[PDB]
């Protein structure tokens, strides 16, 4: 298995530095990949952790190093001089053995196994909570409109996970604002509404902010 | 002289035999008797995965280097990097998987005797029907400098 | 660089049907350097086919990949509920080795029309300074569909959002919002504000609408 660090959030102009940790196979040779939102993959560059032989795609050469730590059994990608442009899950995985071709240290094979991926948001935005409004009901609907945080991700829950049947928490968008926004809504009996409680449940890590919103008619 | 980027990384699993684990973490295939040694040439790096040993006796890693002999540092990328041998005995894997020797330390690469060869970091790799031999601390002289390596026999 | 052109785009199949994906390349690769990847929403791709046609390890019999050249196919002989994903394919013979834009593999089933409901804008959010309009599609097949806003009869463009959830585990349905944002004073400057979808399941476009203060 591969364990990746955690997300990660940074200013313009700012580096970072992901980490990919295995647990027997470190020397073996490491490729780092991302995917930009809604797109597909993109090589990054490799090590070759034995050697410390590194090799970087054009598009990323003279802005990040990859480099890897024996002691620990951990690879490791950095990114200078962040854009927005950079925002993407960047994933660890290791190149097959069976089969591989290196040239001048450059090992291409499949990869496998892959890290859970690192999420990285680039953004001027500063860390902020969401608010939490009720969509009211006029089977009837009625939902949460979380909105105005960052970064992602924010969790959605109703009635403390109570109530999962009919749930639809969509994809979050970024507005021009450099905020994120998303809605929750759930679809009820319209009988109960007079008399069963709804709750929305709003959780933001990055903010450490939870918010409760009890949903009711106007 | 040597560098960690003098070394030719030029492998090529194309017979799918998975020979590379020990570069990074059974049996001596096409083997080669010891007696008789062919002479060390010029090798292409092209065709060279990972580090090349010498034994003079003692056991000396050789980098890459374009035809002239100048050390160069692409990892045996340039398709005119070479390994001079002949500027004793030396081993190394070739792209495909295949150990290769010349010369001797009468002896072929490290092999002293058909029994003995001398003990270097990637001997498991290239003679893993080795891993089981035991090693002997071994003091010889050539022309009056004195050589001090381990040996390794079944 | 190599290019990979992947099609379709989408493809829509039954559970149990058999499905062919192709990836073309812009040059020639050879048969030992392609592979096959899945991957599901959140997760990192999982490798299935390399050399173009050897299965991985834990890979099972219905995914087979051929092809040679410049034309490969990846095949599901028999569509399995857990086989609904995106798939990559991948040439690692020549630097830099590149991945095609991905084939996503949806379900198809029958024509659903969307529920429609629109919500105001919250008093506490007017306080704020903004209003948004929220407009609900819920539970529709196919994914296609179409939400105009019109705000006191006139119809919008520029300032409404659109998200989609990933299709429904046991009804393979989608859904869709569509929240179309006003400044407070500008909310308030009109009276009439509705959402019109189109939609394959619906014999004529729907229109939700409410009256701001009522
Ligand atoms: C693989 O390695 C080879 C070397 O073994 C390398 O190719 C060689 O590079 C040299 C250096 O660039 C080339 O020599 C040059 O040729 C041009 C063309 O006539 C000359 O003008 C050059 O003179 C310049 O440099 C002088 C000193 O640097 C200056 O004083 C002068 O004013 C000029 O600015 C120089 O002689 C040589 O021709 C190539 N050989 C080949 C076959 O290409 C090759 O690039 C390496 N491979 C890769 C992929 O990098
Ligand atoms: C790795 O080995 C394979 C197999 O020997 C090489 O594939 C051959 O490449 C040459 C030139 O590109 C072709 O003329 C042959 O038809 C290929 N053979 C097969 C079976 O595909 C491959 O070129 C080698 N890679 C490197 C970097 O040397
Ligand atoms: C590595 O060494 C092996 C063995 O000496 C080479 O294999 C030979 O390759 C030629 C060319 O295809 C064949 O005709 C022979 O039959 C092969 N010999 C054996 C014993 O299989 C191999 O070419 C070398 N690899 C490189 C990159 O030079
Ligand atoms: C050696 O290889 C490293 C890593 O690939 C590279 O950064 C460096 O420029 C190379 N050359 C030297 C002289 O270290």
């Amino acid at each position: 298995l591969l364990e990746q660090s955690g997300p990660e959030v940074k200013k313009p102009g700012s580096s970072v530095k992901v980490s990919c940790k295995d647990s027997d196979t470190f020397n073996e040779p490491v490729t780092w990949v991302r995917q930009a939102p809604g797109q597909g993959l993109e090589w990054i560059g490799g090590i070759i952790p034995a050697f410390g032989v590194t090799k970087y795609a054009q598009k990323f050469q003279g802005r990040v190093i990859i480099s890897a730590d024996a002691s620990t059994a951990t690879a490791y990608l950095e990114l200078s001089s962040l854009r927005s442009e950079d925002t993407a899950v960047y994933y660890c995985a290791k190149v097959g053995l069976r089969g591989i071709v290196m040239v001048g240290g450059l090992a291409m094979n499949w990869l496998d196994p892959w890290g859970q991926g690192t999420q990285v948001t680039v953004s001027s935005a500063s860390t902020k909570g969401p608010s939490v409004f009720p969509l009211a009901p006029s089977t009837a609907a009625l939902g949460c409109l979380v909105k105005d945080y960052f970064p992602e991700p924010v969790t959605v829950s109703w009635n403390s996970g109570a109530l999962t049947s009919g749930v639809h928490t969509f994809p979050a968008v970024l507005q021009s604002s450099g905020l994120y926004s998303l809605s929750s809504v759930v679809t009820v009996p319209s009988s109960s509404l007079g008399t069963q409680t709804y709750i929305c449940n709003v959780n933001h890590k990055p903010s450490n902010t939870k918010v409760d919103k009890k949903v009711e008619p106007k | 002289s040597w560098h960690i980027n003098r070394t030719a990384l030029n492998c090529n699993d194309s017979l799918q035999t998975g020979f590379i684990t020990s570069l990074f973490y059974s049996g001596c295939q096409n083997w080669d008797e010891p007696h008789y040694p062919r002479p060390c040439d010029v090798v292409s790096a092209r065709t060279v995965c990972g580090p090349v040993y010498c034994f003079t006796p003692s056991p000396v890693v050789v980098g890459t280097t374009d035809k002239l002999g100048i050390p160069t540092y692409n990892w045996g990328e340039n398709e005119t990097d070479v390994f001079m041998l002949e500027s004793f005995g030396c081993t190394w894997m070739n792209s495909t998987g295949f150990t290769k020797t010349c010369g001797a330390p009468g002896g072929s690469g490290p092999w002293i005797t058909p029994r003995c060869l001398v003990d270097y970091p990637y001997r498991l790799w290239h003679y893993p029907c080795t891993v089981n031999f035991t090693l002997h601390k071994v003091r010889m002289f050539v022309g009056g400098i004195e050589h001090r390596f381990d040996a390794a026999c079944n | 660089e190599i290019e990979l052109t992947q099609s379709p785009g989408t493809l829509s199949l039954s559970p149990g049907e058999r499905a062919t994906l192709s990836c073309r390349a812009s040059q020639s690769v050879s048969s030992s350097y392609l592979a096959w990847y899945q991957q599901k929403p959140g997760q990192a791709p999982r490798l299935l086919i390399y050399g173009a046609s050897s299965r991985a390890t834990g890979i099972p019999d219905r995914f087979s990949g051929s092809g040679s050249g410049t034309d490969f196919t990846l095949t599901i002989s028999r569509l399995e509920p857990e086989d609904f994903a995106v798939y990559y394919c991948q040439q690692y013979g020549s630097s830099p080795q590149t991945f095609g834009q991905g084939t996503k593999v949806e379900i198809k089933r029958t024509v659903a029309a969307p529920s429609v409901f629109i919500f105001p804008p919250s008093d506490e959010q007017l306080k704020s300074g903004t209003a948004s309009v929220v407009c609900l599609l819920n539970n529709f097949y196919p994914r296609e569909a179409k939400v105009q806003w019109k705000v006191d009869n006139a119809l919008q463009s520029g300032n409404s959002q659109e998200s989609v959830t990933e299709q429904d585990s046991k009804d393979s349905t989608y859904s869709l919002s569509s929240t179309l944002t006003l400044s407070k004073a500008d909310y308030e400057k009109h009276k009439v504000y509705a959402c019109e979808v189109t939609h394959q399941g619906l014999s004529s476009p729907v229109t939700k609408s409410f009256n701001r203060g009522e």
